């Protein structure tokens, strides 16, 4: 089961991920500008995201441990 | 009792027949009535959920009819729609349009539209996907607005794809197609013809040529 | 008459350079139309689009004319396009969205 | 018994079609096809309702509507009738729409706003061009002229405001003139009158 | 008798007008639809040709630390757009996940 190993990995790699995240302000400078985030289509915006990752990870242990894993003829065809 | 199973078998029938027609299948609808007379004036609300096809909403709102001796004015006081939480920012935008301009049948329309792009766009995605799996790698999914080419030859050459839909302020529904290229100096050094600055516009106007898909498989075809 | 029946003449002449002008230059064009298919493909019912969104604004300028300090941010652009973190998490995610769609 | 419950179930999608009737677009099936009843709405103002038969025998044919005469619909049933009926059938919400609230607009300005207007304003019957005078009180006579070069919007595609019997000989003349054409080419027609009437 | 030719040289004015019209539609919209064409053939030619003229330069060095312009930006900001939406992606599928489990 590989899942484990990349949920951990990935837990591991979040600190330094948003560590990197941090790192510069021109990023944090543009947040807040809805001119850039209509254009990219949703938002500049990663400061709950701890909450999520804790959040996904009871979900897919919960997943794992329930192993979720013409006009005329078309008309015609409902009349049916 | 075969005559009241028979009349409730067509009424479901002539359901069925106008939610595929139409193509909004509804949920349980409720209505309440108010009566403040002074010359009459009633106030209706109504709350209905529903479905198109793909999306759910759920939408509450209240009328006031103004009866008279000579006229019947009907006009929507308020209405509250609430979508799913979904990624399409523009789509929550024009909800909030809807709601401040407060009007029902644009919002149907705009809606139908715009499930209607979104589907061709999924659909045309989804068979290029299949039909050169070696050259394109969508990052997003279908169900997105980016479309990936790559050659696995090399990963460093790639270019995408960035297919939008647009809701104007009058309420119509636009779509929108252009790439950009992630190129390296590499093959600037290599060429002096100069020939990839004018990609958009030239790119564009080969689809308003020949096709949407016929630009895009010849694109394919070239970078094979 | 004499205005009215010069204005006639004068466009029948009109009419007639026009026609002989487009059949040369429909009997001209053949010889691209075919020369343009030689070494590519000759040509799914998608509708066409609309000429509007031909003469729409492209949306590459519109982003270069939009966010200042082209190289500032491309100092770490390309870093961080370089580190290997967020391409496994990209791989990650792309595995996850194949995973769904196989299904 | 079960009497009771083929009642409830009989009133309850009586009940959903009354709901479908208010989404804008009803259908009834009848022996020779559908009836459709289309309606319009301006600004949540519900107005006046039309009829259209069809038949569902190939090829698909009219039988007989109340749709106005200058309403070009021969050309959009003749090029979306055989496909995409759906479409048809939005395509004449919108023109329907567009039309209604275009009248609206000019029935409105004909019956509250009498006393700035001079004389009766020019109207043809699609209610796509609009030609009136206008003094509002000191005096400032202007004209206005405003052609709808499109059917499917109610906004003016171009609209002109000049000053006759009178030179300009103030550039208050020219902002009230700049502004005239600016709320007229993008507000709506009562309302910047309602706006700059107080 | 004159009135008549007045009414017969209206008639053949009136007919010949529209066949006027649709001519010179014909022939405004051909030459912009074969220039166009051209265009299009054109850059079509000049990129695959760029592209095959390239395809041995990254061939001869694999892992070249190649940079990119301010051309490129925009395309890798779109590459950030998930790395920015990454986390709301999520919220989506987890919507998703509910979506899984209302059995």
């Amino acid at each position: 089961d590989e899942f484990m190993m990349l949920l951990s990995k990935v837990e591991k790699l979040s600190e330094e991920i948003m560590e990197i995240m941090q790192n510069l302000s021109s990023i944090q400078a543009l947040e807040g500008s809805r001119e850039l985030e209509n254009l990219i289509g949703i938002s500049c915006a990663s400061h709950f995201l701890k909450r999520e990752m804790q959040k996904t990870k009871e979900l897919m242990t919960k997943v794992n441990k329930q192993k979720l894993f013409d006009s005329y003829e078309f008309l015609k065809a409902i009349l049916n | 009792s075969k005559d009241l199973k028979n009349q409730l078998g067509h009424l479901e029938s002539e359901l069925s027949f106008l939610s595929t027609l139409t193509g909004i299948n509804i949920r349980n609808h409720s209505k309440q009535t108010e009566d403040l007379t002074s010359i009459r004036k009633v106030l209706q609300r109504h709350r209905l959920s529903g479905n198109c096809h793909m999306v759910t909403f759920q939408l509450e709102f209240q009328i006031l009819e103004i009866q008279n001796k000579e006229r019947l004015s009907s006009a929507v006081t308020d209405l509250n729609i609430i979508m799913e939480p979904t990624e399409c920012s523009e789509l929550s935008e024009f909800v909030s349009r809807a709601e401040e301009r407060k009007d029902l049948f644009m919002f149907f329309r705009s809606l139908h539209f715009f499930v209607e792009w979104f589907e061709y766009r999924k659909r045309t995605f989804k068979h290029l996907k299949e039909k050169y799996p070696d050259a394109v790698y969508l990052s997003e999914g279908p169900s997105s607005c980016s479309m990936g080419i790559r050659s696995a030859s090399r990963p460093g050459f790639e270019l995408v794809i960035v297919w939008r839909i647009q809701i104007d302020e009058d309420g119509k529904v636009f779509p929108k197609l252009d790439l950009l290229t992630k190129v390296p100096q590499r093959a600037l050094e290599l060429d002096k013809n100069r020939a990839i600055e004018t990609a958009p516009l030239s790119f564009r106007t080969l689809v308003g040529l020949l096709g949407i898909e016929a630009a895009l498989e010849s694109l394919i075809k070239s970078l094979c | 008459i004499d205005k009215m029946v010069e204005t006639t003449e004068l466009m029948t002449g009109n009419i007639q350079s026009l026609k002989n002008k487009i059949q040369i230059l429909a009997s001209e064009v053949e010889e691209e139309e075919e020369r343009v298919k030689q070494m590519h493909q000759i040509n799914l019912s998608l509708p066409e689009l609309s000429q509007k969104t031909l003469k729409a604004p492209t949306l590459q300028k519109e982003i270069l004319a939009l966010i200042p300090n082209q190289n500032a941010l491309l100092k770490d652009l390309d870093i961080l396009h370089n580190s290997s973190q967020m391409k496994s998490m990209s791989t990650f995610i792309e595995e996850a969205y194949k995973k769904l769609d196989a299904s | 018994n079960e009497q009771e419950a083929l009642e409830e179930k009989l009133e309850n999608v009586k009940a959903i079609l009354q709901a479908y009737h208010f989404t804008g677009l009803s259908g009834k099936l009848t022996s020779r096809g559908v009836c459709v009843c289309i309606s319009t709405a301006f600004e949540g103002n519900l107005l006046d309702s039309y009829f259209v038969d069809l038949v569902i025998q190939k090829p698909l044919r009219i039988h007989h509507h109340s749709v106005p005469v200058f309403i070009p619909l021969e050309e959009i049933a003749a090029k979306y009738l055989q496909t995409n009926i759906q479409h048809f059938l939005f395509s004449l919400c919108e023109y329907l729409n567009a039309y209604s609230g275009r009248k609206y607009q000019a029935d409105r300005l004909q019956s509250d706003f009498a006393a700035l207007l001079t004389g009766p304003l020019q109207r043809n019957p699609l209610c796509n061009l609009l030609s009136f005078t206008y003094k509002l009180d000191q005096s400032f006579p202007f004209c206005a002229r405003l052609l709808y070069k499109d059917l499917t919007a109610t906004l003016p595609t171009d609209v002109t405001v000049t000053c006759q019997g009178v030179e300009v000989l103030s550039t208050s003349w020219e902002e009230q003139r700049a502004s005239h054409e600016t709320l007229f080419c993008t507000k709506p027609l009562h309302q910047v009158f309602a706006s700059f009437t107080r | 008798k004159k009135r008549q030719r007045m009414i017969e040289v209206q008639d053949e004015l009136l007919r010949l007008e529209p066949q006027l019209k649709q001519l010179q539609t014909k022939y405004d919209e051909l030459k912009e639809r074969k220039s166009s064409l051209r265009n299009a053939a054109y850059f079509l030619s000049n990129l695959k040709q760029l592209y095959q003229d390239y395809s041995d330069v990254q061939a001869q060095e694999p892992n070249v630390k190649e940079t990119y312009d301010s051309s490129s930006l925009p395309a890798l900001l779109f590459k950030a757009r998930t790395l920015l939406g990454a986390e709301s992606h999520l919220r989506n599928i987890n919507h998703q996940l509910e979506k899984l489990l209302d059995q």
